[PDB]
């Protein structure tokens, strides 16, 4: 079917909104898919028009080949614009527009159009009438029935065609004869229609009006009834609805459900869409399940939920109400599906798998709110426990699959992310993804190994770096200093607290109307990038601060205070014990907040594709020199540095120019200052622990001013820089905390300590004991500088340990933590069940325990390799990907070349309705589709097969010239190895990422993925036939999305309220979790084939079950636009994975504390710690820190809106679930 | 309610007029809802999935299923449409009873699954 | 429906409080296909950048609709009166064509789709280019050419190419040399193609080549004089529009608008500008400015401060050996 | 074309990052240097509205007054065609 | 200015070079603002920009046409009445 | 409704007064709408297009079309105007029927397209 123009047709349909089927079938009739069609009449083109149309409207402002030649993209775009104009002019009548297109207009066209208008198809010419009859299927027309009254259909019963036509007078033959297959379904025309207020991006004036006048901006998203004419009416309606819902919440669904969600048998499935319900009046105290019920808490701990962010107990209540609704509904779904299955097989029991967890969750929440006597606790009598994952004992319940019980009787179900059995089992059977990590050793192990075995230098370095928890030495004056370990713990704790503050601030910032209310301006990741970039630019230029909204102002203040504190610790690392600690900070006397300078690899690659090496270098140097000459403070500090460096009283401009050129050489010709995560991933040899990149990227110039390049375009060094403090702030923190610890403990720097340790190795190269000691010391330095790598698995094990501690001491926080993790487990297990049912590829091949075929194994290898290659070569900056995707459209190009007014990309961008409407789901699907396309192209190239993406049109949809495609083939051949089996590997990895052709490869894959997979509004099985495992999986996910959008509940919800945002949130959660599970399944099948034949069945049976797939989904499923990472919000100290006299000493410590944190009440919303606060902070993480981290971290997994939980639930109900089997 | 949740397009304006009129005359919102529901049930047939719950595959206006001038003959078109639904389910196994949606455009009845792959158009 | 309904503004009360505010002309009929979503992020609304846009535009539109409909009524009545004298005389309305098309355009603009005022461009050869804009003369309407998309600009529309061309061709003594001598694109081709060292050096500094066979890879890493000139024009023009709105607000205050006319409009403008300048020179006077004059003074001060900053450091552009044309730092 | 793209893809000047000020840009030297040389479409459109604010009155009342003055005066009406 | 006059004096012979130095002189005259663009550039610039708007910005294009047509109506009504 | 929409504007004030009078007489705005609508229907004739969805090309007051002193001569005036509209369309096929609009000014009837090409005056 496809004929090398589907990308162009799809683009020219999304732009100039018109049916893609119309344009494609017009191509069918007019030319049968040839760009130059020989016709006797004279038309010569893809659409077969010379006539006057050609020059007509389009062209005449540009060198037009025209009557003789037409650019196929331009020809299709012009024809699409013509057809859109005709379709709109004739109301929506597709067939009238087709008649006007074919028969022309004016001379012979207009009488025929009038005849069409009055019915009267007899007057219409035979050619035009046949043309419309051809288009009857793809065209939507009020006149379609009249034309039909004026066959490749699936048989209702019996034989095809003649059996039902010539005969079968009985009803069924009648229904066959009146069929008229439509095959013209457009989801955004029929199901999800863009309204005025959806897809309308606010002007700054409207934004300020909304910010001032709208109480809750989320109420702008709903459009009930007729659309308000003007934004003032929309604001008034939004405020009225907000006041009504606030007034209603006291007797609303939260209050009604605050008594007995599951003890009363409430069925959330038979519910209205819960639009206004935000779960504010929801304290689940079920009467009954309340036995003894003290009104006074036992300690000052316990009492309430110990979170430290403002708005806690309220977003927790929203998450709880959503989780209760979802879990009760999923229990109802399980029972209904079990009944439907028992219809088929009465002697089959099945498992609810939700109602046990939900009953216990109601019991826990009831006891938590009533303060006493959790009734969900099991009777621990006659339990031997035994079995410890991280020192937590547990008993397996035979009754419930997985689902161990803890020491106090608290039972954690299977798929609860923290229960020790699932964590242990996931550790044992985890697909290729289990790596070295931090299992080498921890600070306690090094302390014992090195701090006490007969060596002056070894023990000196150990006493400086590592603190001994319990030792026989017990030095009375071992060290009056902090030691590197304690500094590392302190910095980790303070960084984690400021990360939670930043998380809260960024969530508030990116909930504001600019990003949430109107038509979707940018993806969530891109909104996060824009806010972080605004904060950083306001930090560097304070004049920009007046342009920040108060929320972004808070964000910027948090970031500024954090970076100022880090600088203050690096300048004076002697604030800790060591008095001979001096200024690891690279260039002081430059008094200002240092936002780390990191440059995008792909921005540099773009500025090298043109102006290869000397051009980019000299552009960087010239922008810096623009700063130097422009601002006198820059000139002063640069001159002072140059005088000090060259020992000369005067500085010539030649000297400063040469300095700028040398400093720009580091950026232009080296990737030391780029993202470069992969080189840091390698840890052997202690080479890169020296030379912190964040500090060396520091320069005295300003990257703010731009220079005009020889081609006339303006380049600023800030354009290279990577903002977003999502990869940037954590990595900067790891390196600078390592350096701060090294200088605060030892007077020496990282280089000096490394040199000392290599000298110790050279000295004690003989003894095995001493080599082990120096290796433990080296491992300490590697942990301390952040080389290490803690892995994703630490979040849930750290949560398990901390929640065990909470259970010992803080009862209410303990129960709230268990409730939130139980809700997360039920959400993920419901997702696994529903998507194992719905998406075919999962249930048939990947979620199934049966090993896949050899061809399926090759497809899995290709898809996982495509994911790896995408992680290697994907642009990290969200701006870069957004602009790359948007700019390739014809509008931006034509405006750049011909236009006299500037315009801008993201104003002339076509943009699919998949992005404008339902943005997050589309982003997930684009990422997966691009990875699948990368794998498909790489596998085809190595195997020698020519892809269907080789042909000219799809390359034209991207910027892939004939030449760049050949270069892509050459690049794939040079850096990829074809394994003996389907396995794919990369040569040199980093060198492959270095190639300029890798950018072309990524661009090809992304544009092909968009145009071929995400842009179309149709999903068909034949569409899934084309792509590989990842491709067809993501296509079946797209089909699942379309099915859900057509579900009765979702159709009713959209008709009643519009609100594409809520549906987007729901489907985004579904897609994130499902893609996580699918990737886990593919990697598990690959690892199974890695095993010997006998063990494959056992391993696949053990590793492919709902519990482990659900834990994989909770593990990854990284939210695209999550402020900071879930690891940062809750992550233990890397080195720290795991009689009465010392007790009396600790007591004597806490008797005397007089720090401001002890004397003052904690700030509401932002600690804004300075250097004194960091130094006075305890090294151990406090319980409120852990609890706020847990809530913030689960805010991504567990939605706070009950409405999105209900929408997810109804999507699942329309989909269906698996029910396990038997016991 | 299937008739009010999935109210067809023209009956939206007719039902709004009835609801408004009864509300104005009586003040009672229950009377207006009962009258508007009565109108919708008299003027539509709700196709239901013959399952435990495949219920409400669609609410079609009664005059769109009508064959010939006799108002009572809407039942013949109903039988044709239900035979069409059964034939679509039986012909394509992957479509289940819950997948089909019946809805009416201006002058047509559309019978489609949750995907867009299968749509058949039934017009007067 | 101002003109689809035959509204006669002549039989209207003096219409005093009406400021145009809830006037979105969506005529029902003249609305065919009518998308609720705009095609691009461009388009969507009126792309003005001054505050109060879409409101002063609405006021101007309502005033223009009232005026044009009334002028159509006036012309029809005068034609009837003249037909009384001579029945065999037709005359031309000269307003109702433009007004009908204006209603159609405004209706499609506010309804977002399918301008019905657009011509059927079939069988049109266009030809006739004033400044690269093709057009067809309509024999039906005097003047009144039609554009490429079918948009027809009537005669006396200040922008329509045929009136502009004819005004250029027959303009009384007032036609002067102007800027017809040459343009930057011609200068680049003529002199940057010199093959001489000094001529090409000066040209590289001053003028940028749009398209050339030389295509210098490292011709110049500077702004160049042409690009600086065009950038400064753009920034000055934006500042002028900002100042224009600020000064309109300033001269709309009670001091100059409400009571007996204290000075002429030109003098209100002069007094406001002089107050701003004196407050800039003596900051003590700024406490005496009203908030609108305070905004005016801030705009003027920022403009002059920026100009001074560019004179003092002309090396903020590419050239590093550029030094302070500003007279007395 | 692709060169101009590779240029506009990278832009991180504050005018791109931040939403436009309501009522006064108040550009400094950095803003002037980072400004594009070509006039943007919103610049032209606001300039057009401001420039015609003199020719086309914003008050409907003065337009009505002008209209009634013309009515009391008269109109030529051209001739023939 | 001194350099350009020196170049003109040097190349006083060649017609091509005299044309080139006169082009450079006209460049300086345009650049320093001697020039003089006249009033007619307003409406021709508006015509070019409105054509571009019609290519790309539909609502802005139509609003610009509406405001220009209103201005034309006002001025032509004034011409008729005062004639 | 074709009468309430469009509306000849010679009757706007009369319909206003009638709506007020019926609303005050019987405190029922539905009755006021019905009465002013029926006034407009009896006092005006709605011209409709030739198409199957035939929409209103214009609403002209009944009296403006009278050819002789008989009040029913508006029928003959209507026939003349329908013939005029047919002739205008037939002579200028460029005009789609939707462009052509009919409206009444204070004394005359204009039928014209949404363009300055065709404007035909029909006095009583």
């Amino acid at each position: 079917v496809p004929s090398d123009y589907d990308g162009l047709f799809q683009k020219a349909a999304d732009a100039n909104g018109v049916s893609y089927d119309l344009l494609r079938k017009v191509a069918w009739t007019e030319s049968r898919f040839v760009p130059t069609a020989k016709s006797k009449t004279g038309p010569l083109g893809m659409m077969q028009f010379t006539k006057a149309t050609a020059k007509a409207l389009g062209l005449r402002v540009t060198d037009g080949p025209d009557d003789d030649r037409l650019n196929p993209e331009l020809a299709i775009n012009a024809a699409a614009k013509q057809l859109a104009g005709l379709v709109g002019k004739f109301d929506g009548d597709e067939l009238k527009a087709a008649l006007a297109y074919n028969q022309g207009e004016g001379r012979l066209g207009n009488p025929q159009l009038e005849a069409y208008s009055k019915g009267d198809f007899a007057s219409i010419s035979e050619e035009g009438r046949n043309y419309m009859r051809n288009l009857l299927d793809v065209a939507k027309s009020p006149m379609a029935g009249q034309l039909e009254t004026f066959n490749s259909r699936s048989t209702f019963f019996g034989f095809k065609n003649a059996a039902e036509a010539e005969l079968s007078n009985s009803v069924a033959g009648m229904a066959f004869r009146a069929g008229r297959l439509d095959n013209g379904f457009d989801v955004f025309k029929d199901t999800i229609t863009p309204t005025r207020w959806n897809s309308h991006i606010w002007t700054p004036e409207e934004l300020e009006k909304i910010r001032t006048e709208v109480k809750n901006p989320a109420y702008i998203n709903v459009v009930t009834g007729g659309s308000p004419e003007n934004l003032d009416d929309l604001i008034k309606l939004a405020n009225e609805n907000f006041e009504n819902d606030s007034r209603a919440a006291e007797a609303g669904l939260g209050a009604k459900l605050s008594a007995g969600i599951i003890g009363a048998g409430v069925d959330p499935l038979s519910y209205v869409p819960m639009v206004g319900v935000t779960g504010k009046g929801f304290k689940l105290i079920n009467k009954a399940l309340v036995v003894g019920a003290e009104s006074a808490a036992l300690n000052v701990a316990s009492e309430g939920l110990r979170t430290s962010v403002a708005g806690g107990d309220a977003d927790y209540a929203g998450a709880a109400l959503g989780g209760f609704v979802f879990g009760a509904g999923m229990s109802a779904i399980s029972d209904a599906v079990a009944a439907g299955l028992k219809r088929s097989k009465p002697e089959a029991e099945f498992d609810n798998e939700f109602i046990g967890p939900m009953m216990r969750l109601e019991a826990r929440e009831t006891a938590r709110n009533a303060n006493s006597a959790d009734l969900s606790r099991m009777n621990t009598e006659n339990m031997k426990f035994e079995g410890e994952h991280n020192g937590v004992p547990y008993e397996d319940l035979p009754t419930e699959r997985g689902a161990v019980v803890l020491h106090d009787g608290s039972v954690l179900s299977a798929s609860n992310p923290i229960n020790p059995k699932t964590l242990k089992e996931f550790s044992e059977v985890d697909p290729e993804k289990a790596a070295r990590g931090i299992k080498l050793a921890g600070f306690t192990e090094i302390g014992l190994k090195t701090l006490g075995s007969d060596d002056a230098d070894i023990r000196r370095v150990a006493i400086d770096l590592v603190r001994s928890p319990t030792g026989m030495q017990s030095g009375a004056s071992g060290k009056f200093g902090a030691t590197a370990s304690d500094i590392h713990e302190r910095l980790h704790g303070t960084d984690q607290r400021t990360y939670n503050d930043l998380y809260k601030a960024m969530s508030d910032a990116m909930k504001d109307p600019e990003f949430s209310t109107g038509g979707a301006k940018m993806s969530r990741e891109e909104t996060r990038y824009t806010i972080y970039r605004r904060a950083a630019l306001a930090i560097e230029r304070p004049e920009l601060q007046k342009a920040l909204t108060p929320s972004e102002r808070i964000v910027m203040d948090i970031i500024k205070r954090h970076f100022d504190t880090k600088r203050e610790l690096m300048e004076n690392p002697a604030i800790f014990g060591n008095t001979k600690a001096v200024s690891i900070f690279p260039e002081s006397r430059h008094k200002g907040t240092y936002v780390p300078h990191v440059y995008d690899r792909h921005a540099k690659a773009l500025m090298i594709q043109r102006y290869g090496a000397e051009g980019l270098q000299e552009g960087i140097a010239r922008s810096w020199m623009n700063s130097y000459v422009s601002r006198p403070e820059v000139k002063a500090r640069v001159d002072e540095m140059l005088k000090e460096l060259h020992g000369v009283k005067e500085v010539t401009p030649e000297m400063v120019e040469k300095y700028a050129m040398d400093k720009a050489y580091g950026i232009s010709h080296s990737d030391q200052f780029t993202n470069s995560s992969i080189i840091e991933e390698n840890i052997e040899g202690l080479v890169g622990i020296e030379n912190n990149s964040f500090l060396e990227a520091r320069n005295l110039f300003d990257s703010d001013l731009s220079i005009t390049m020889p081609d006339g375009q303006q380049f600023s060094v800030n354009d290279l820089r990577d903002f977003d403090m999502f990869r940037i702030m954590p990595a900067y923190d790891r390196r600078v905390n390592g350096d701060i610890a090294i200088m605060g403990s030892t007077g020496k720097t990282t280089k000096e300590l490394k040199d000392e340790i290599l000298a110790l190795k050279a000295k004690a190269e003989g003894d095995g004991k001493k080599t082990g000691e120096v290796h433990a010391l080296m491992d300490t330095v590697k942990i301390l500088t952040g080389r290490a790598r803690r892995n994703q698995d630490t979040v849930w094990e750290t949560s398990l340990r901390a929640i065990n501690d909470l259970g010992f001491f803080a009862k209410n926080a303990y129960m709230g933590a268990q409730n939130i993790t139980e809700i997360a487990g039920m959400i993920v297990t419901g997702n696994v069940r529903a998507l194992g049912h719905g998406i075919p590829i999962l249930r048939d091949t990947l979620y199934k325990s049966k090993p896949v075929s050899a061809k399926e194994l090759k497809e899995l290898h290709a898809s996982l390799f495509g994911k790896e290659v995408d992680q290697l070569i994907r642009p990290k900056r969200a701006d870069i990907v957004q602009r790359l995707r948007e700019a390739t459209d014809t509008g931006p190009a034509v405006a750049n070349i011909v236009g006299t007014l500037k315009y801008s990309t993201q104003e002339l961008a076509a943009r699919s309705p998949w992005t404008k409407l339902l943005n997050g789901t589309t982003n997930y699907l684009l990422d997966a589709a691009r990875q699948g396309m990368l794998g498909d192209v790489i596998s085809a190239t190595l195997t020698g097969k020519t892809t269907r993406w080789e042909k000219e049109g799809f390359l034209r949809g991207a910027s892939v010239t004939p030449e760049q495609m050949a270069g892509i083939k050459s690049l794939i051949k040079e850096h990829m190895v074809r394994g003996e089996d389907g396995k794919f590997t990369v040569k040199d990895k980093q060198a492959f990422s270095m190639d300029p052709r890798a950018m072309d490869l990524w661009r090809l894959a992304d544009k092909v993925a968009d145009e071929a997979m995400l842009r179309p509004h149709k999903v068909s099985l034949q569409d899934s036939h084309a792509f590989g495992a990842l491709g067809k999986m993501v296509m079946q996910f797209k089909s699942f999305t379309i099915k859900s959008l057509n579900s009765k509940f979702l159709r009713t919800f959209y008709d009643g309220y519009k609100n594409n945002r809520a549906i987007d949130a729901a489907l985004s959660i579904i897609t994130s979790m499902g893609l996580a599970g699918g990737f886990y399944a593919m990697a598990a099948h690959v690892k199974a084939y890695a095993l010997p034949k006998e063990k494959r069945k056992e391993y696949l049976e053990r590793a492919l079950d709902p519990t482990m797939i659900a834990h994989a989904a909770l593990s990854r499923s990284s939210q695209l636009g999550a402020p900071l990472a879930m690891v940062d919000l809750v992550g233990g100290v890397l080195g720290f994975e795991s009689t009465s006299r010392e007790v009396m000493g600790a007591m004597g410590s806490n008797l005397l504390e007089q720090m401001p944190s002890a004397g003052f009440v904690a700030n509401v919303g932002a600690t804004l710690m300075n250097a004194a606060g960091v130094v006075n902070s305890p090294n151990k993480a406090t319980e409120q820190d852990f609890m706020t981290g847990l809530m913030n971290s689960t805010k991504e997994l567990v939605p706070n809106d009950p409405l999105t939980q209900q929408l997810v639930l109804k999507i699942y109900e329309a989909n269906g679930v698996n029910l396990r089997e038997r016991r | 309610a299937p008739e009010i949740a999935r109210m067809p397009a023209s009956l939206r304006e007719s039902a709004r007029k009835i609801y408004d009129s009864v509300k104005y005359r009586s003040g009672n919102e229950s009377m207006a809802m009962e009258q508007m529901t009565k109108f919708l049930k008299e003027s539509t047939y709700t196709f239901t999935g013959d399952d435990v719950d495949g219920d409400t595959v669609g609410v079609i206006p009664k005059n769109m299923m009508q064959v010939n001038s006799d108002p009572k003959s809407w039942e013949q078109g109903r039988d044709i449409l239900e035979e069409a639904r059964k034939g679509i389910i039986a012909s394509n196994p992957w479509i289940t009873n819950k997948q089909l949606t019946m809805y009416s455009q201006g002058d047509s009845i559309y019978l489609m699954d949750t995907t867009g792959q299968v749509r058949v158009r039934y017009d007067k």
